[PDB]
């Protein structure tokens, strides 16, 4: 269990742009950079697996709670 | 390539050294940012003067022959007619570093510094020896110097007519090498691709996900989507050095402050290129992003992961980081910028 300020820093890594949400394009970039080339299909699947509210993106709460 | 612009020249970083900074910035694909180096240290760092670590806390000197060094008599330092409450506090700093590895050496400038010194306006009016300067300090102490079959000039002095000179003392290396300022890094923005292996080592035992699964679990992929998010978290976590920032690192017997694995690497890649052009280490600790006493300075020198150099005001710093983050460069701020409304984030926080 990392502290809450610790989880936000790592979260900004995913959240490339302004807004505090993780987009599918943001994730597709993160995965590619970390060595995994994934299809749009599989990309939407990682989002879907974390998207508790179903709004198509991963907000702060759903990132921290993913654990 | 050598000073390529104005930024490079105002940074106060020796050319040869700055040449490595740029080379490493590209070798590691990381944007490196530094705080300005006071210009009276640049020449020292370049000819082989040692740089100071966090264990040393004796304010430097900005006047007299002693400029660029860390004088043992605090009245010689940037604190010349201050208060006995202060001149005492400085005695302490001197003390601290003198019991811990730091030596008290005899100030002896090099022929060339003597140039820079006289060329800069810090000193005059010498038969060669009895120098002069209009810096308040000269109305309390008398300065002078003498050569040697060493080329160097030894600095002497006395408190104003109650003679007998001595050999000016500055704080130096345990190896005897006098200390001058160190290049304080402001922050390090690593490209996220620099953490692929870290993530794997922690989650797939160094294996690409596709290779990991094919090796440990025979033939909607629920477990695979889980494994992906796993190195995805591990990568960011290493990228910002979560784990590593909880403790202190140490170079031998010197506390290098709070620093991530990647930043340490850079420090080494950098101190390296410094040794290669004839210098000693110039980065002695972690970055300002993990400094509990964050300092505010309007200008910061920046070196893209591409080699481009520029000066940045805090405001241009914000837009800079923002653009860089869109290119996948990771950046995290000092933890106190938030409370004091000095965050570089336009997000939730
Ligand atoms: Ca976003
Ligand atoms: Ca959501
Ligand atoms: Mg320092
Ligand atoms: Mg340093």
């Amino acid at each position: 269990t990392d502290s809450e300020e610790e989880i936000r820093e790592a979260f900004r890594v995913f959240d490339k742009d302004g807004n505090g949400y993780i987009s599918a394009a943001e994730l597709r970039h993160v995965m590619t950079n970390l060595g995994e080339k994934l299809t749009d299909e599989e990309v939407d699947e990682m989002i879907r697996e974390a998207d508790i509210d179903g709004d198509g993106q991963v907000n702060y709460e759903e990132f921290v709670q993913m654990m | 390539a050598g000073y390529a612009n104005a930024a490079d020249r105002e940074s106060g970083i020796p050319a040869a050294v700055l040449d490595g900074i740029k080379a490493v910035a590209k070798e590691k694909n990381a944007t490196l940012m530094f705080r300005l180096v006071n210009p009276h240290s640049t020449s020292l760092i370049a000819e082989g003067v040692a740089t100071k670590g966090l264990g040393v806390h004796a304010k430097s000197s900005d006047w007299g022959l002693q400029a660029g060094y860390i004088p043992v008599n605090p009245n010689l330092s940037k604190l010349f007619g201050r208060a006995p409450e202060v001149i005492a506090r400085a005695d302490n700093d001197v003390n601290s570093s003198l019991a811990h590895g730091h030596t008290a050496v005899d100030l002896t400038l090099s022929k060339e510094r003597l140039d820079y010194l006289r060329q800069a306006g810090l000193v005059t009016g010498m038969a060669d020896g009895v120098v002069a300067s209009n810096h308040a300090g000269y109305e309390q102490f008398e300065f002078r110097v003498k050569e040697t079959s060493d080329g160097r000039y030894a600095v002497q002095y006395r408190r104003k007519g109650g003679d007998d000179f001595e050999a000016v003392k500055v704080i130096g290396n345990a190896a005897g090498i006098p200390l001058t300022a160190d290049i304080d890094m402001f922050a390090i923005m690593p490209h996220l691709s620099n953490f692929r292996d870290s993530a794997r080592s922690s989650v797939t035992s160094g294996d690409s996900v596709t290779d990991y699964l094919a090796r440990t679990r025979r033939a909607l992929d629920r477990e695979r989507i889980d494994l992906l998010w796993k190195i995805a978290r591990a990568g960011a976590r290493s990228a910002v050095g979560t784990e590593a920032r909880r403790q202190f690192r140490y170079d031998g017997d010197m506390n290098i402050g709070v620093i991530t694995d990647f930043e340490l690497e850079v420090r080494n890649a950098l101190n390296r290129r410094a040794h290669a052009v004839g210098a000693q280490d110039v980065v002695q600790h972690g970055t300002e992003q993990n400094n509990p006493f964050p300092e505010a300075d309007e200008k910061i020198f920046v070196v893209s992961a591409t080699g481009e150099s520029q000066m940045l005001t805090r405001g241009q710093l914000k837009e800079y980081i923002g653009q860089q983050r869109g290119e996948g460069y990771v950046f995290y701020e000092n933890r106190a910028y938030g409370v004091a409304g000095k965050s570089l984030f336009d997000d939730g926080l």
